[PDB]
Formats: C-alpha cells, sequence, structure tokens
RNA sequence: UUCAAAUGAGAACUUUGAAGACUGAAGUGGGGAAAGGUUCCACGUCAACAGCAGUUGGACGUGGGUUAGUCGAUCCUAAGA
RNA sequence: AUAUGGAUUCUUCACGGUAACGUAACUGAAUGUGGAGACGUCGGCGCGAGCCCUGGGAGGAGUUAUCUUUUCUUCUUAACAGCUUAUCACCCCGGAAUUGGUUUAUCCGGAGAUGGGGUCUUAUGGCUGGAAGAGGCCAGCACCUUUGCUGGCUCCGGUGCGCUUGUGACGGCCCGUGAAAAUCCACAGGAAGGAAUAGUUUUCAUGCCAGGUCGUACUGAUAACCGCAGCAGGUCUCCAAGGUGAACAGCCUCUAGUUGAUAGAAUAAUGUAGAUAAGGGAAGUCGGCAAAAUAGAUCCGUAACUUCGGGAUAAGGAUUGGCUCUAAGGGUCGACGAUCAACUUAGAACUGGUACGGACAAGGGGAAUCUGACUGUCUAAUUAAAACAUAGCAUUGCGAUGGUCAGAAAGUGAUGUUGACGCAAU
C-alpha cells in the first residue's frame, strides 16, 4: 500500500497536525491536512448547542452572512428557544408579583 | 467553479463586461441507456468563478453557440 | 449471580492494601457512586462530579455537598440549627 | 486463495491449528452482541408486524436481555408457544363467559315464566 | 449475446497459421459452467477464413479469449511471432512480426 | 556474494546487464524536528582522506541550485523572564 | 476602494412557519452579556475515509510437456462551490399501569413517554460543477532533429469483531475533574441617521486593487548530528502491503531500498558463538553457575493457606495433522417462500513409519525458612537489596501582629490563587 508523508514541517501528531489520506486525480495517495473541527455555539443559559446556528471556527463567522449566525427570535444565536421562553415567563410573572407586592405593602399600612 | 442551469442567466453571464473568455467542451457520455449522446459544456471565465452550463441537447447546444456573443473568445475544444 | 462474597466494589483492588483499608474504602466508594434523590425534581438522578459536587442529570442542578455523600450529618445538623436560630430571631 | 477456500470449507481449523484462546479468536462479547441484536430486531419486527403485542414484546425484550434464549429459533419457538397458550386461555375464557350468559338467559326466562 | 471477433488475416496470409485449427481449438477448449466441450447453444465459433467470430450467451470474456488464443499459440510454437492484440472493444487481431 | 561487458595504465571494490540474497512496512522504505551548513546537483578529477583498493565518493577543483498573501516564523499567551 | 444589480421603505429600518426555526439581503453607537478559541484518560458500540480482501468486464504482461475462464498489473478524481445527507438535540398533536420505549453496556417518560408529523447542527457521505481537457493503461503509424502524433478504454459491483485513522452518542475513574491569551461572532440596548418628481442597505450577488520581510537545497544517521573518527554507542516524531499466526511476536514474500563492512588459500592447537552425546543423573560446585527440561490452544482436574479478593496456568492429566462430510449459530425482501453473505464452535468417518502448538513461537514445578506488605525508586561507570519511597499509624508547631523557611537589605519573598478535613516538622 502507498504510504504518505506530512505536507508541513511539523512531524508530530499534534492537534493542529491532523491529516487525512485522500486519492488525487493523479491516482496516488496523499496526506491532506485537516483543520480542527468546529464546535457548535452554545446557549448562554443552559449550555446546549444552539439550533440553526452554523458551527464554524471562530474567525469563519466573519465570512458568513448574518442568517447563518442568528435565529429570528428575541435572543437569536445567544440563547435557546426554551431558555428564551423561560426568560419571558419569569420576567412577566415577576413584574406582576412586583405589582401585587407593591399594592400589598400599600394596603398593609 | 459553479454550475448554472438557466439559459437566460448564462447569456447574461456572457455579457457581464468582465467575462472575456469562454470554452465549449464536447463530451461523449451515455444517457443512462447505452446510447452515446453529445454533451456540451459552456464554461465562461468570470473574474472570481468559472460558470459551467451543461446541455445534453445537441440542438440547444448549437443554438447557444450561435447565440454566444461574437467577442467572447469561444474556445471550441 | 453474586460474584464476590464481601469485597464488592473493592474487588478491583485484589488482595492489596489490607482488608480493613479495603472495607473503609468500600463504604465511601459505595456512598460516592450511589444515585441520590434530586431535592428539586424528585428524580433519583443525582451523582457526584468532583468531591463535594453533586449534579442531577435531570434538571441540571448541582448542589454543594459532602465529599462522598450528598449531605453529611454535620451539615444536616447545621441546617436544623440555622433554621431554629432563624426562627428564634424572627420570633 | 486456495488456503482461504479450504478454510471456508472448514479445513485447518482443528485444535492443532489454534494458537490464540477462543476469546482471542472471536470475542464472546462480539458473539453476544450479534445474538442480542438479532433477537432485538426480530422482536421489533414482530411487534411492528403485529405478530406480538407490546406487552409480550416487553416481556420478551427483558427475557432476551437476560440470556433466556439460545438463538433466533429459540425465540421464535417461545413466541409460538406463548401465543398458543394465550389463545388457549382466551378460548377457555370465551367458553366460560358463553356458558355464564347461557345460564343467565335460562334463569331470566325461567323467572319471566314463573 | 456478446460478440468477439479475431482478425487472423495477417498470419493466415503470411503462411504460418490455420484459422480452421484455431477455431476447432476454440470449440474444443472453451469452457461453459466449468465443463469443456459442452457448448450447447450457448457458445458459437464461426469462421470466414480471415475472421474468427465467437458469439456467447454464457460467461465469456475477451480475457478468456486471449488466454485460450495464447494457449493455442504456445501449443503451436506460434508465440514470439504472433500477438493477440485488441484494436477495438471485443475486436482483436493476430499481429505478426 | 557470483558471471560477463564497458571504462580505464591499472577493476574483488566504478558503471551497466544477468544471477543469487537481505532489510520484510515497529524497514536497510518515504518524510521531518534538533543539529550540521552546501554534505544537494553537474562537470573535471585521484597528491592527500575513505585503517585493502579505487577509474568511485559525504574527497579534491570549478560552477549551478533553495522562487510562497494561503507552509512556518512573524501575532497570542503558558510555566516563567 | 467601490459602481451596478438585488433587497428594503407610502405601515420607513423584510417577510413566512402554531412552533422548533427558514431565507440572498433584511440599519444599529456607547455600554453590557454570552458563545467559540478551550482542552483528561480508558473501555465497548455506531458511522466515515484510506488501506486490505474479492466478483464481472475493458486492456497489457507471465506460465502453458500437462493443468489452470488462470497469476500479476491499470481502471483514479484534489482544494473549492451548489443541491442533498446524520447521531444528538428541539418543536406541534396526546395523555400513558396490562407500564411502555430502549442500549453491547439500564437509562428515559404527567417536569409529558411510546406513536404520528416536523425543525436543526453538515463531522460525514451521495450527485453535479472543478473534470477529463488532467492522470493511468493500451493500440496503429511515422522518426535527420524537437520525437511527432492519430485513435481506444479509463466501467459496474460485493464483503467485514479486518488494519490505520477521524468522528459521534455513551459508560468507568479521581482527596487527579484534566491551560491561558490573542482573535472572531452573536445577543441585550436604542444613541444616531434615515423615504416619496424619492430615500436606506458594502453581514446578498457581481465587479477593482494590493498583500511586504526572513526560512525553503540536502542528511537526519552502522558515513551528512553528538561521542577526538566514515565509532556495533546515543539522539524526538509521522505513514505502514500479503501469508502463517491472538498478535505492530518470530519466519517468508510484494512496493521501495541495499547488496555496504579489506580480500584470497587452507581447516592445527587454544579460543568466541552455536550444537549433540551411550549409562548414571548434581555424585561437579560456595552455590544446579551454565545448560536442559516445561511451554501455544481445547477439555478434565486443581491442595495447604487466605486479608475471601487470591493462591491458580497451583499440582497433575488427555487431545492437537491432513482429507471428506455433518450440525448449530445470520441479513434483506413478501409460519413459510425467495435471495444474499461471513466466520466461529461442536461432532463423525477416513487416512499415515502414532505423526501432527511438526519450522517459528513458547511457564519448569512443588514443601518450607529469613526478609521487605504490595506497585514503585537509587549508587549513569563494580553494590537493585532486606536499602529509599509508599498507603496506613502516631507525635509536634501554628488562628496570620502566626508556624516553618528564604533574603545583604528592602515599601522583599516561598508555603499562599493557602486557613486546622490546612500548611509546616518528624
Ligand atoms: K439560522
Ligand atoms: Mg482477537
Ligand atoms: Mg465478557
Ligand atoms: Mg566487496
Ligand atoms: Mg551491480
Ligand atoms: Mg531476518
Ligand atoms: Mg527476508
Ligand atoms: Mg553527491
Ligand atoms: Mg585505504
Ligand atoms: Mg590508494
Ligand atoms: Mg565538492
Ligand atoms: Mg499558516
Ligand atoms: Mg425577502
Ligand atoms: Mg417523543
Ligand atoms: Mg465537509
Ligand atoms: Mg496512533
Ligand atoms: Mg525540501
Ligand atoms: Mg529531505
Ligand atoms: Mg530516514
Ligand atoms: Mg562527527
Ligand atoms: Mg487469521
Ligand atoms: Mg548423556
Ligand atoms: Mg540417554
Ligand atoms: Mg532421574
Ligand atoms: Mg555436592
Ligand atoms: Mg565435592
Ligand atoms: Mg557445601
Ligand atoms: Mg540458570
Ligand atoms: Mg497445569
Ligand atoms: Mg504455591
Ligand atoms: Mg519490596
Ligand atoms: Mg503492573
Ligand atoms: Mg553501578
Ligand atoms: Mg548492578
Ligand atoms: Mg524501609
Ligand atoms: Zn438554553
Ligand atoms: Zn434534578
Amino acid at each position: 500500500a502507498q504510504r504518505v508523508t506530512f505536507r508541513r514541517r511539523n512531524p508530530y501528531n499534534t492537534r493542529s497536525n491532523k491529516i487525512k489520506v485522500v486519492k488525487t486525480p493523479g491516482g496516488i495517495l496523499r496526506a491532506q491536512h485537516v483543520k480542527k473541527l468546529a464546535t457548535r455555539p452554545k446557549c448562554g443559559d443552559c449550555g446546549s448547542a444552539l439550533q440553526g446556528i452554523s458551527t464554524l471556527r471562530p474567525r469563519q463567522y466573519a465570512t458568513v452572512s448574518k442568517t447563518h449566525k442568528t435565529v429570528s427570535r428575541a435572543y437569536g444565536g445567544s440563547r435557546c428557544a426554551n431558555c428564551v421562553k423561560e426568560r419571558i415567563i419569569r420576567a412577566f410573572l415577576i413584574e406582576e408579583q412586583k405589582i401585587v407586592k407593591k399594592v400589598v405593602k400599600e394596603q398593609t399600612e | 467553479a459553479r454550475e448554472i442551469t438557466d439559459i437566460k442567466q448564462f447569456l447574461e453571464l456572457t455579457r457581464r463586461a468582465d467575462v472575456k473568455t469562454a470554452t465549449v467542451k464536447i463530451n461523449k457520455k451515455l444517457n443512462k441507456a447505452g446510447k452515446p449522446f453529445r454533451q456540451t459544456k459552456f464554461k465562461v471565465r468570470g473574474s472570481s468563478s468559472l460558470y459551467t452550463l451543461v446541455i445534453n441537447d445537441a440542438g440547444k447546444a448549437k443554438k447557444l453557440i450561435q447565440s454566444l456573443p461574437p467577442t467572447l473568445k469561444v474556445n471550441r475544444l | 449471580a453474586k460474584r464476590t462474597k464481601k469485597v464488592g466494589i473493592t474487588g478491583k483492588y485484589g488482595v492489596r492494601y489490607g482488608s480493613s483499608l479495603r472495607r473503609q474504602v468500600k463504604k465511601l466508594e459505595i456512598q460516592q457512586h450511589a444515585r441520590y434523590d434530586c431535592s428539586f425534581c424528585g428524580k433519583k438522578t443525582v451523582k457526584r462530579g468532583a468531591a463535594g459536587i453533586w449534579t442531577c442529570s435531570c434538571c441540571k442542578k448541582t448542589v454543594a455537598g459532602g465529599a462522598y455523600t450528598v449531605s453529611t450529618a454535620a451539615a444536616a445538623t447545621v441546617r436544623s440549627t440555622i433554621r431554629r436560630l432563624r426562627e428564634m430571631v424572627e420570633a | 486463495r486456495a488456503h482461504a477456500q479450504s478454510k471456508r470449507e472448514g479445513r485447518h481449523s482443528g485444535y492443532g491449528k489454534r494458537k490464540g484462546t477462543r476469546e482471542a479468536r472471536l470475542p464472546s462479547q462480539v458473539v453476544w452482541i450479534r445474538r442480542l441484536r438479532v433477537l432485538r430486531r426480530l422482536l421489533a419486527k414482530y411487534r411492528d408486524a403485529g405478530k406480538i403485542d407490546k406487552h409480550l414484546y416487553h416481556v420478551l425484550y427483558k427475557e432476551s436481555k437476560g440470556n433466556a434464549f439460545k438463538h433466533k429459533r429459540a425465540l421464535v419457538e417461545h413466541i409460538i408457544q406463548a401465543k398458543a397458550d394465550a389463545q388457549r386461555e382466551k378460548a377457555l375464557n370465551e367458553e366460560a363467559e358463553a356458558r355464564r350468559l347461557k345460564n343467565r338467559a335460562a334463569r331470566d326466562r325461567r323467572a319471566q315464566r314463573v | 449475446a456478446k460478440t468477439f471477433t479475431v482478425d487472423v488475416s495477417s498470419p493466415t496470409e503470411n503462411g504460418v497459421f490455420d484459422p480452421a485449427s484455431y477455431a476447432k481449438y476454440l470449440i474444443d477448449h472453451i469452457k461453459v459452467e466449468g465443463a469443456v466441450g459442452n457448448l450447447g447453444n450457448a457458445v458459437t465459433v464461426t469462421e470466414d477464413g480471415t475472421v474468427v467470430t465467437v458469439v456467447s450467451t454464457a460467461k465469456f470474456s475477451g480475457k478468456y479469449l486471449k488466454y485460450l488464443t495464447k494457449k493455442y499459440l504456445k501449443k503451436n510454437q506460434l508465440r514470439d511471432w504472433i500477438r493477440f492484440v485488441s484494436t477495438k472493444t471485443n475486436e482483436y487481431r493476430l499481429a505478426f512480426y
């Protein structure tokens, strides 16, 4: 079987030196250096992967349109749908409870 | 390298004022039944991308070659 | 079938370290690897992370606890004492 | 190729030709995974095709997680026997309820004529 | 039905060849389902004097035809003067040198 | 290791062909890091070196050769300075 | 830097979907928030790639006394782009015990399971463009040169506890929970600027310009490094074919590489290395030193003692080849039928100079005593041990204006990003 060599001067099997063995149109086997895989962006509230947001290396996000990096909702590509809904419910209920607490304080005096 | 499918879009691309070269490539493929047909690829060299239109109809291919602008450097074969 | 008569989880240690030490380690390894009831969601899904950290796989709530048990008896006593003193302070 | 063909026909596989343990030659875990996967896919196929209901499926799934079944043939024969027993019980209960209904009808007409 | 043609005109006109013997060898040695000589309505080998034609419905290939032709040439010490060469697909010839 | 041919004043050791072998992919294979610094390659060439030899060489003499927006350095911070 | 097109706006800064969310766009300052960068190790399982094996066919080469539809070999597809494609996760309907679903591994479900229908990440795979014009394998011509051409084929599958590697969802482990920063993006917010003989939008498409400096040869070692040298030493790492075999073991082979060690002639003693040996079997010797014996796998069987975990491969036995069969263990499609596919185990007969883990490969065992619990560590270059360490046990100091220890001194320092379940000294 044909054997391959690193294409860069790094001879060590480090995280940044991963290679794949591909066959070229010349009919031979050659190493191709593969970038480290991207990590899905994660919700800032619960930590789950954010649905609908592309998974790219940090600087690749500068080369894609806004549609790839956000979701049409109140917190886009920052918080997940369930965490946004929980934020809505908490905000509304706590403001209502603030109103009732204020009136209770006013009517207990 | 991009593939296009609209004849009108290809004709628009052929006049984009930065396209100065095209190529017409003839292939001898088979139409999923063993019959050897003539496939024509029109490849227009844009500044950033090479646009390829694939036509499996030799008559439509000849019509497109006739309709190509006369200042395109058509580069048959 | 019952694979070991008494060593239990400490069968991994073989014949080493002494029977008394293996028993003492066995008790606390059983405690630290046990599943505990989540006080928040009511599910038997609380497991230890590092020492003193106990996380529920459901509802993702983590509570600070003992090194090998979720709640030490000293901490339960301190909780009761603090509840009593808070009640005396408020009334 | 000739030696591979001979091995496929089963030659050169005796005790004098084995140097690794049986587990080394073929893991018992691999064998069990194969057996349990064929048992589970057969159970799922039967449940989807309606040959068994979900309760018998659950019982047989737990039994197949237990050893309880030498192979697919054993599971199929056990399913056959279980369904035969279920049919027997159902027929017995149907006949008992038919006899009860007959007796109730006779009692009713007796009371209406007496 | 697949057709394979062999142009023997060059070595037959250069004297040292026998198209009839080569064809007879083809019927006698072409195997069908492992058995030789059992070419019952499945392999036909016809002759014209310059072109040997094989029509096959059973398992047959140009590789097998070349193998049998090389065997025949070796048997008749006709190698190192005759080559079984493919000009077009399933169209071969006996190049003479 | 062997045979023949070529070259040469001179051939066990150079070259080519033929043969016999080995490393047997954790190589006597193909690349690199440190280090070396031209040892790379071509031509000429054997006084010295290659603990025999030498027409050969990592030798001697003269030349040629290392082409990047994308590979690295450069930038970041680590222990630390 | 930019001009068009596209988009948006008369309801100024978009529409659609119940929703998860979708898109070619679809304003967004300060400030703040979040994410990526960004992370351990092992185990099994799934998937991908490359390799391996293999069928048909289209070419070339080898063998052909005989046999071999035969042996070898080519049949390939990059970055990038468009469409599409997952596990996981999420959404809508619904309310489940006769509890169901489900992994190799037992987790999940009224905090909403199963089920039905959808959304999403694009690792990855598929098709297409790149791209057959390339590369590969051939054929037929011509050749004072440059060698010139002219044609053909470069296709369709299968298989898996296979190897290497990547990855996914998990599980085990910790008094160990296994970097940081540059950088990039998103979100909250609404500062500000915005339309109607017209405004907005360089996160949509296309278009224009530029991208400097230094390194780049070669060896990387039984000759390019270090060891005084062309030194049997030392020196970090990537890829990794077939067979036998559990195997990256040993042995043989393919690709690639080498055939380099001063040679020739004899075959004395004594050597170095490898071996054999009648009968005896440690009587040798300080001492079984050295050597021999054993060895793989399957089946049987396994004592004292024990911290119950082991001892244990205890001990001690039987078998193993070849060949011809038999049986069992599966996938897919519609109790069976059709079809496809790979090995593992068991058994039987036959057979031979009773041979068969036939080369290779590969435990000697037992009864006890002293000693150290064990794994581990050291005198590199005469000592590997009972020595050191170790977990365990115990003692000591210290509550920070402190204990222990540094510094010539300091507005100095280690423990200390520490606080008695700690640090320090034994
Ligand atoms: K999106
Ligand atoms: Mg194995
Ligand atoms: Mg097991
Ligand atoms: Mg020599
Ligand atoms: Mg030679
Ligand atoms: Mg060897
Ligand atoms: Mg060898
Ligand atoms: Mg040189
Ligand atoms: Mg010399
Ligand atoms: Mg000399
Ligand atoms: Mg020189
Ligand atoms: Mg770079
Ligand atoms: Mg729109
Ligand atoms: Mg569900
Ligand atoms: Mg991809
Ligand atoms: Mg590795
Ligand atoms: Mg280089
Ligand atoms: Mg090199
Ligand atoms: Mg090397
Ligand atoms: Mg040196
Ligand atoms: Mg094997
Ligand atoms: Mg003797
Ligand atoms: Mg004897
Ligand atoms: Mg004896
Ligand atoms: Mg004696
Ligand atoms: Mg004596
Ligand atoms: Mg003595
Ligand atoms: Mg010895
Ligand atoms: Mg034994
Ligand atoms: Mg013993
Ligand atoms: Mg010791
Ligand atoms: Mg060990
Ligand atoms: Mg020493
Ligand atoms: Mg020593
Ligand atoms: Mg000691
Ligand atoms: Zn969230
Ligand atoms: Zn919980």
